[PDB]
């Protein structure tokens, strides 16, 4: 879910950044031709887009922090499952655990960290 | 002829009929056994036609039978339960019909008839879309038929009756179906881009033997098997061209840059390879050796379902059939033909008529190198002006616009007339009123029509332009007001007559001392004389003097014309002002310099904003979180600076425009006082009006200062100077914004001086 | 400068209706790939709605468990014309790993 | 040296020229006659419509358009090209489609043109169509006592990129 939300927000922010670049170029042209009204209009549009983008930036930053916490939690879980076993029976678990995440077999994953 | 498909027996096949794939079949439906094939074509209009072409001719068409229901995918195979003789299958949308083309002979080329017998039929529950035929399983001497449906289902007939029928798993739009015999598999292309092969016995038992996700949906699939060494399966998409192995993976692929419509891997040449030929929607055939183009030809029509066959002792003739109704057997053209101008001694260049036309045109050329009336009427009363225009010749695309001045505003600007018959009048009416505070430089206004004359040479019409100028009254911008005894400055005009009552010159403003107030507050005083013969104009603003002075002189002229007397002057012997005129110039130039400074500051503010914006965009594109480091605060500050500077530039532009209008009024007055201070005729007054009144709006590339300076430097250069040293040192002209107004003022004073000594203006 | 001095076409600052894009739930058309493929081609090449196209393509790719190179190539194209090049090169590389095609090679180029 | 090389194409072409030179000469002279005819025709048609931006009576004008967006800056570079003779009475009139472009001052006098200086006279064209429509704009420079344009120019206005 965090992954999908990050992807959506990234696409949205990319769209808004393209809008801002076009606006910057569009705004510059008005200034060059000395059309001050349309220049002020472009800068108002840029201000509004920047505020929207900063709101999206806060949202995306909080989501990314939560996702990094979740990833570190998953990896610490793998390491605490393997850490419970000495010698070779440790290594196996780790490998299996990773091979249980790339396949999303969560029940079998838990069975690897339960019995080994 | 090179790279063209040279023609063989060719024909058009009906009356706006329509065909598709499967229509064109080419085999021995006659079961002669000699090898020569026979063309078979059936449209979904109904007619089934069979031809035995010979290298247009009447007896080529074997038969042209007509069946009621449409025809889809005529085929030729062993579709009869008993014998091993080829039979012709006709698939109507909801019908199957096996026939037999039996040809009996008479004792003449055209005494031989052909009978098609209904061997058997099959009512189709579902609506058929297309079919394939082959020896399903490992049977020999039989040609079973697997028909598809428009809704996915595929039904198999074992050459006699309804064997079975199974639904295709997950298909919406039915694609091309084929049957591979080296793998005994039905291969189709589902709507979801999957080329899928099903083993026959798997479907018979109802699943997917294998799939391959090609990039598109295929138009055709042709499993070819004349090579028993390495089997392959060809799949022509609508954007690509694949040749797949028998296990399911791409053996090779071509990324075509055109839009294919049909293809046919025919007999091969080398070891392992397979020649193939594909037909563009750009009217071409391409002949690949499995990836590599070996030849290309320009087809006449868009080929649908090409075939290659031996027709009348010529092996490998290409038979194409369009979907409109054309059909053509053809052979490649391999004749490189010299590129050379045709020798046509008979066809000569007719020098007489051509030389006549050339003499006419050259006469026009060497000659040139050596229709509508407009009128304006102003009402005597926001005054309503009415403009009437009347044409002599019929005119088209007429546009009438009116231009008065910056301060004065019109209730209507542009009027569009379309074509008008000759001797037709058109009247327009608009209203002009003052909007602002400062009085306009002059009350006169212009009205311009741009029209077109339709001519034989240019049926769209040569454009012409004609104008007329009206004169607005003081009652639109002024009012009678209280006079003052003293004002900042004043000038005089001494006529050679008696001081006339100002009530007679300016009757609209009800003594011999009058006062005026324009809309805007400013006031002017007009003093007649008692002992002398001079009139005095006084105010605080040098601009204010111009309108009242112009109107005074004009009313004097008109009045003394009404009295019929012919000698009348407005001498003004004295001192041309040249000092209250320079201060307005300096104000204008200070505003210009302030504007340039404001703009070069706005440039830096915009650059800062862009840099901070790029930084923020970089922080946005980045995944990792990070403190904004108050970059948003710097952005807000820069944005506030930019808005402040933009408002400042707007206000400076407005101030500059006001200063320019006031300067226009002042220079009007100065040209008037120079044309009176010396006996200047109309020509020199026109030269001065052209040099001193160059434009009605400043722009960031041309302003009043540079233009009037260049004009005055040139006028002094070519007319009023005789020393070349000064001509090259001081009297130079450029069109760049100066850094000081001292050169302009020096040139103006020098102009008045060299006019005082007795100089006169000229052009050459 | 002249508008067509750096491109074959004049430069631009940024590089009834059959179906309304705001009415359909892309989470339900993603389940049906036969509809989803043509619907994505419509959204992308006819309407030019890169964000909704990317939403549909993401739901479709997650429905196929990331095993069809076509949806990867389409997501990569959505990215490439959104501005994200590396995020598109990732999908193009992952599509080349699935099945080599001239399309993906030219896309990476 | 870098003296070029000649292939079989060149010797075959020279052999064709040596064997069929007369027909080439005759047909090229015929083509040249027809080309003179058509060039004179088009020159006369241009003189009729007065569409040459370069045309005793010396002048030279060309119109440059700048800017994307609904507002374009249209600057006419006009120039008097003579030894020493100014041009007093001239005026510029614009021809546009009043439903697509809003020209504030579609007609204005020009300053006294001093021989040798390029005068940039600029205006602000503005696209009014909500849909992108590119329409031509004509410019006519003409005397004030005459009705036939002294010269003309054309500008294909680019697309609006509006809002």
């Amino acid at each position: 879910e965090y992954h999908s939300v990050h992807q959506k927000l990234s696409a949205d922010m990319a769209d808004n950044s393209n809008l801002i670049r076009s606006l910057l170029v569009q705004a510059e042209d008005a200034r060059l031709m000395r059309d001050m009204k349309t220049m002020k209009n472009r800068y108002k549009e840029l201000y509004d887009l920047n505020k929207d983008l900063l709101n999206g930036y806060k949202i995306r930053c909080n989501n990314h922090t939560e996702l990094l916490g979740s990833l570190k939690a998953v990896n610490q879980a793998i390491q605490r499952a393997g850490h419970l076993r000495v010698g070779k029976p440790k290594n196996q678990v780790i490998t299996a655990c990773r091979d249980a995440i790339r396949s999303n077999n969560i029940n079998m994953l838990f069975r690897i960290m339960r019995v080994g | 002829s090179l790279f063209k498909a040279r023609d063989w027996w060719s024909t058009v096949l009906g009356d706006k009929e329509e065909f598709d794939q499967g229509c064109l079949c080419l085999a021995d439906v006659d079961n002669t056994g000699n090898g020569q094939d026979k063309i078979i074509v059936g449209s979904f209009m109904g007619y089934l036609r069979i031809f035995n072409p010979h290298p247009a001719q009447a007896e080529d068409l074997l038969l042209e039978v007509h069946l009621r229901d449409p025809i889809l995918q005529v085929e030729v195979g062993k579709f009869v339960s008993g014998t091993e003789m080829l039979h012709l299958a006709v698939l109507h949308s909801r019908k199957l019909c096996v026939y037999s083309v039996s040809g009996t002979l008479g004792n003449v080329e055209h005494g031989n008839q052909y009978q098609i017998k209904l061997m058997y039929e099959h009512n189709l529950q579902r609506t058929a879309c297309n079919m394939t035929y082959g020896s399903f399983g490992g049977v020999k001497g039989r040609d079973l038929i697997c028909i598809q449906s428009v809704d996915g289902m595929l039904m198999v007939f074992e050459q006699e009756s309804y064997a079975f029928g199974r639904f295709l798993p997950g298909s919406l739009l039915p694609g091309p179906l084929a049957y591979s015999s080296r793998t005994d598999s039905f291969i189709t292309v589902s709507s979801c881009h999957q080329v899928e092969s099903y083993k026959y016995q798997v479907l018979a038992f109802a699943v997917v033997d294998w799939t391959l996700n090609i990039g598109e949906q295929a138009i055709d699939i042709c499993i070819v098997s004349f090579i028993q060494s390495a089997s392959s399966v060809f799949v022509l998409g609508e954007r690509n061209f694949f040749c797949l192995k028998d296990n399911g993976q791409i053996q090779f692929m071509k990324k075509l840059d055109y839009s294919p419509s049909c293809f046919l891997p025919y007999c091969s040449v080398s070891e392992g390879t397979i020649n193939t030929l594909i037909g563009n929607h750009n009217n071409m055939l391409h002949i690949y050796q499995d990836v590599t183009l070996k030849w290309a030809t320009q087809l006449p029509h868009v080929p649908v379902a090409v075939r290659v066959g031996c027709l009348h002792d010529l092996k490998g003739v290409i038979v194409t059939l369009s979907d409109d109704g054309h059909l053509q057997c053809s052979y490649l053209g391999t004749d490189p033909s010299l590129f050379q101008a045709p020798k046509v001694e008979s066809r000569e260049l007719n020098y007489d008529e051509l030389d006549m036309e050339l003499k006419e045109l050259q006469k026009v050329i060497k000659n040139v190198n050596k229709d509508l009336k407009v009128s304006a009427m102003v009402s005597p009363n926001s005054v309503t002006v009415k403009v009437t225009l009347k044409n002599r010749v019929a005119l088209q695309k007429i546009k009438l616009s009116i231009y008065v001045q910056p301060p004065l505003v019109l209730t209507g600007d542009q009027f569009t007339f379309e074509f008008m018959a000759p001797e037709m009048t058109r009247t327009v009416g608009f209203s002009v009123y003052l909007k602002g505070s400062y009085s306009p430089p002059e009350l006169e206004g212009n009205a311009v029509v741009s029209y077109s004359r339709p001519t034989e040479r240019n049926p769209d019409g040569i454009p012409r332009v004609s104008q007329c100028k009206f004169r607005l009254p003081l009652k639109l911008v002024c009012l009678p007001g209280q006079p003052s005894k003293t004002a900042s400055h004043k000038l005089t005009i001494d006529t050679n007559k008696s001081p006339v009552s100002l009530l007679s010159l300016f009757p609209g403003f009800a003594v011999n001392v009058m006062g005026f107030r324009f809309l805007g507050g400013s006031q002017v005083t007009l003093l007649a004389s008692k002992t002398s013969q001079r009139y005095r104009i006084q105010s605080e603003q040098f601009e204010d003097l111009w309108l009242i002075t112009n109107e005074l002189i004009i009313r004097l002229q008109e009045y003394f014309e009404k009295q019929g007397i012919k000698d009348f002057t407005c001498s003004f012997s004295g001192s041309v002002p040249l000092e209250e005129y320079f201060e307005l110039i300096d104000h204008h130039f200070e505003l210009r310099i302030n504007g340039e400074k404001l703009e070069e500051l706005l440039s830096e503010r915009a650059v800062q904003f862009r840099a901070i914006q790029r930084r923020l965009l970089t922080r946005f594109k980045d995944k990792t979180p990070a403190p904004l480091q108050h970059l948003d605060t710097l952005l807000d500050g820069t944005y506030k600076q930019v808005i402040a500077l933009a408002d400042a530039v707007e206000e400076n532009q407005d101030n500059l425009f006001q200063s320019f209008t006031r300067l226009k009024s002042a220079t009007h007055l100065v040209i008037l006082l120079i044309g009176l201070w010396q006996k200047l005729s109309a020509d020199q007054i026109a030269i001065l009006e052209a040099a001193f009144l160059p434009l009605q709006q400043d722009t960031q590339e041309l302003g009043w200062e540079e233009t009037v300076d260049a004009a005055l430097s040139h006028l002094l250069k070519t007319c009023l100077s005789k020393s070349s040293k000064e001509q090259a040192l001081n009297l130079n002209s450029q069109l760049g914004i100066p850094k000081d107004t001292s050169q302009l003022k020096k040139h103006i004073t020098l102009f008045c001086d060299r006019l005082a000594k007795g100089g006169r203006l000229c052009l050459s | 400068t002249p508008r067509t001095a750096y491109t074959a076409r004049p430069i631009a600052s940024s590089s009834g209706p059959f179906i309304n894009l705001s009415r359909l739930n892309l989470a339900k058309y993603a389940q049906k790939p036969k509809l989803a493929k043509a619907l994505f081609e419509y959204i992308f090449h006819h309407e030019n709605d890169v964000k909704t196209a990317l939403d549909l393509a993401a739901l479709s790719t997650e429905h196929s468990q990331y095993k069809d190179w076509w949806w990867k190539v389409q997501i990569g194209k959505c990215y490439y014309r959104l501005g994200l090049y590396r995020e598109a090169e990732k999908q193009f590389k992952s599509a080349l790993k699935q099945q080599e095609m001239v399309d993906t090679f030219l896309y990476l180029a | 040296l870098n003296v070029p090389r000649k292939t079989r194409l060149y010797v075959d072409q020279t052999l064709r020229e040596r064997e069929a030179g007369t027909a080439m000469h005759r047909t090229f002279q015929a083509d040249l006659y027809l080309l003179r005819l058509r060039a004179a025709r088009a020159y006369v048609q241009a003189l009729e419509s007065s569409l040459s931006p370069v045309s005793r009576e010396p002048l030279k004008l060309h119109a440059v358009v700048q800017g994307l967006g609904p507002t374009f800056k249209l600057t006419l570079h006009l120039q008097n090209t003579s030894t020493a003779r100014p041009i007093l009475g001239l005026v510029v009139c614009f021809l546009y489609n009043e439903v697509l472009y809003a020209l504030p001052r579609a007609f204005f006098k020009v300053p006294l043109l001093v021989p040798g200086l390029n005068y940039p006279l600029e205006t602000f064209v503005k696209s009014l169509s909500d849909k992108g429509i590119s329409d031509i704009i004509k410019v006519l420079v003409l005397r004030e006592g005459q009705s036939t344009p002294l010269l003309s120019a054309h500008i294909n206005m680019p697309m609006s990129e509006g809002l």
